[PDB]
């Protein structure tokens, strides 16, 4: 059987305004088999409180995930979705990135 | 009516080695999570008040029942078989079944099957049909399965005298939530450079419910046909987001908005424009 690699988009709920609490999304998807570990990440550093979905997938049986936390974007702090995968040698990260 | 037509429930059975399985599973109407599945205990989780439609808890009860009697015996047979199925672990097994109702107000049933991420069987007129993915395999199961007493009685019963008034009962209970209108917000970005002397402009569109939504890149009334439509993401709490981009030249960028328009809006789009030098 061919395994697939997760797909790994990252966004935020609102515009980031510097300062203004807002919600964080790492969307994985596209990926089999299902197991997989995903993390929110603050300057490198595993974010505690993230919340989850439960495990759903498309019509090519592929898996997909949201991942999501509160945060509040400034200037300097970088925030990022971390994925590991059998798929994978190593875990993916995808920084979010406003513009 | 707005928002989904559809429930369905789906099963991702993992098989680590002969003697240690586990399943997840789940309810959804289209894809709006109404039901978790808790392992724990062996019964549903109803994630919206409404989520038991207009079953009773009697009804409700028995088809959990159901539902944790096949889970174990799914996982039995599958592990007692697997040898004569040539089957190597790790694998992973997924099903999805539920009903739909269409424009003219049939409601049609349905029940997928896959293994190893690839088709390998359908319910089709009550009967098990392999997919050709699943191959010869396919047959095996598909001509094993019918023989067990009572499982395609069971089948057909959940399958299209079940789910379909199941589906009926829940669109209406949970209607305040499943037709609500949720207005979205919208806001421009400057996008990653395509290549040299270019320029990509990104319009965010998030918060919106229902899904169907129109966002297009404008030079005053003209439709930039160049508009490209990222795929429609979730939010949570039953919202989307979506982007819409364009690529232009770096001197041809002055003159663009960006228009969304959407059911909430009651006719009222809303409309971004473009400023140049970093004018927002
Ligand atoms: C959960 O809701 C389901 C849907 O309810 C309807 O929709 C919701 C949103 C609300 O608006 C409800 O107020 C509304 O009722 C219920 O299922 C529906 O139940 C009704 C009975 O109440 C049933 O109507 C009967 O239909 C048959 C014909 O059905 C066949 O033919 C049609 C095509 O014409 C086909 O679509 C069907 O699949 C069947 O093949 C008809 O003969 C009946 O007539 C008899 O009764 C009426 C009065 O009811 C009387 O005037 C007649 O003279 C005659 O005696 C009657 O019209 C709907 O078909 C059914 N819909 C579906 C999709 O199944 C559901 O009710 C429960 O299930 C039913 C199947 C039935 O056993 C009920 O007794 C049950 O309570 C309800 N509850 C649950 C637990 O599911
Ligand atoms: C409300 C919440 C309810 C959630 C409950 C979740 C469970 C219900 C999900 C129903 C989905 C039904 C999908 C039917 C699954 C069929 O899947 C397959 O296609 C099986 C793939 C077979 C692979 C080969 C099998 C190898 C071993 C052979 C064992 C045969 C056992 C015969 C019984
Ligand atoms: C069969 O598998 C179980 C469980 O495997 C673990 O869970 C799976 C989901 C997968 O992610 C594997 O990589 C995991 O290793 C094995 O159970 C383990 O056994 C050892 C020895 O007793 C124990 O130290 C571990 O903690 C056990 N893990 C769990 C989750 O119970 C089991 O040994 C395997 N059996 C055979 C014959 O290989
Ligand atoms: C809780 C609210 C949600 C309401 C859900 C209603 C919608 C119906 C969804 C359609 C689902 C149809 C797909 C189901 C597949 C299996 O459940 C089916 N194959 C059941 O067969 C079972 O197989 C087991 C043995 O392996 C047990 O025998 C099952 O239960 S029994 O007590 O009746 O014996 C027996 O019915
Ligand atoms: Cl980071
Ligand atoms: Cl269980
Ligand atoms: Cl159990």
């Amino acid at each position: 059987k061919i395994q697939r690699t997760p797909k790994i988009q990252v966004y935020s709920r609102h515009p980031a305004e510097n300062g203004k609490s807002n919600f964080l999304n790492c969307y994985v998807s596209g990926f089999h088999p299902s197991d997989i570990e995903v993390d929110l990440l603050k300057n490198g550093e595993r974010i505690e409180k993230v919340e989850h979905s439960d495990l759903s997938f498309s019509k090519d049986w592929s898996f997909y995930l949201l991942y999501y936390t509160e945060f509040t974007p400034t200037e300097k702090d970088e925030y990022a979705c971390r994925v590991n995968h059998v798929t994978l040698s190593q875990p993916k990260i995808v920084k979010w990135d406003r513009d | 009516f707005q928002g989904p037509t559809s429930f369905h429930v789906i099963q991702t059975s993992s098989f680590t080695n002969s003697t240690w399985a586990q399943t997840q599973g789940s309810g959804w109407l289209d894809d709006l999570q109404i039901h978790g599945w808790d392992s724990d205990s062996g019964t549903a989780i109803f994630l919206k008040p409404w989520s038991k439609g207009n079953f009773s808890d009697k009804e409700v009860a028995e088809l959990e029942e159901i539902f944790r009697v096949y889970i174990f015996g799914f996982a039995r047979e599958v592990q007692d078989f697997a040898g004569d199925f040539q089957m190597k672990y790790p694998f992973e097994i997924q099903g999805i079944a539920g009903c739909e109702l269409h424009s003219g107000g049939a409601i049609v049933s349905f029940l997928r099957g896959a293994l190893g991420g690839l088709d390998f069987l359908s319910v089709k007129n009550a009967s098990c049909v392999p997919s050709p993915e699943g191959g010869s395999r396919a047959q095996k199961f598909c001509a094993l399965i019918i023989q067990y007493q009572g499982i395609m009685e069971t089948v057909r019963i959940l399958l299209y005298e079940t789910c379909p008034r199941y589906l009926l009962g829940v669109l209406n209970a949970g209607k305040a939530d499943l037709q609500r209108q949720v207005k979205p917000e919208a806001w421009l970005s400057s996008g990653p450079s395509p290549g040299p002397g270019r320029l990509q402009l990104v319009c965010h569109v998030s918060g919106f419910y229902p899904k169907p939504v129109w966002v297009m890149w404008m030079r005053g009334e003209q439709e930039q046909q160049g508009t490209q439509l990222g795929d429609i993401l979730p939010n949570a709490n039953w919202t989307w987001y979506l982007r819409a981009t364009l690529d232009v030249a770096d001197g041809e960028a002055a003159g663009l908005s960006c228009r969304v328009k959407h059911s909430s809006l009651e006719g009222q789009d809303i409309i971004l424009y473009w400023r140049g030098s970093g004018l927002n």
